[PDB]
């Protein structure tokens, strides 16, 4: 989106690929895991995200 | 909480509330349910009757 005369350009959308996403890596068994995925869930259920 | 703690002893996770009572088992039950928030857990079944 900032390249410089719109030259360098990927090949589709993430069709053949992996497709994964990114998360919080919290250790196992810590007491703040629900908050963070209900707050995670209010972030993207309101158009914040 | 002690059986809570019995949870951190054996490791055990599936519990069924069986409560005769009435007046004291709804705040146990609600303590069970505040403690088993921490694992992010619930009982299985409840039971409460005369």
């Amino acid at each position: 989106g900032r390249d410089e005369g719109c030259k360098l350009v990927t090949i589709g959308s993430g069709y053949i690929f992996a497709t994964t996403g990114y998360g919080i890596a919290l250790q196992k068994g810590s007491p703040w895991k629900r908050q963070i995925d209900l707050a995670l869930l209010q972030f993207v259920g309101d158009g914040e995200m | 909480s002690v059986w809570f703690e019995m949870m951190r002893v054996y490791n055990w996770n599936h519990i069924i509330l069986l409560v005769s009572d009435d007046h004291e088992g709804r705040a146990a039950q609600k303590r069970l349910e505040t403690l088993l928030e921490e694992r992010e857990s619930k009982a299985e079944k409840v039971l409460q009757f005369d």
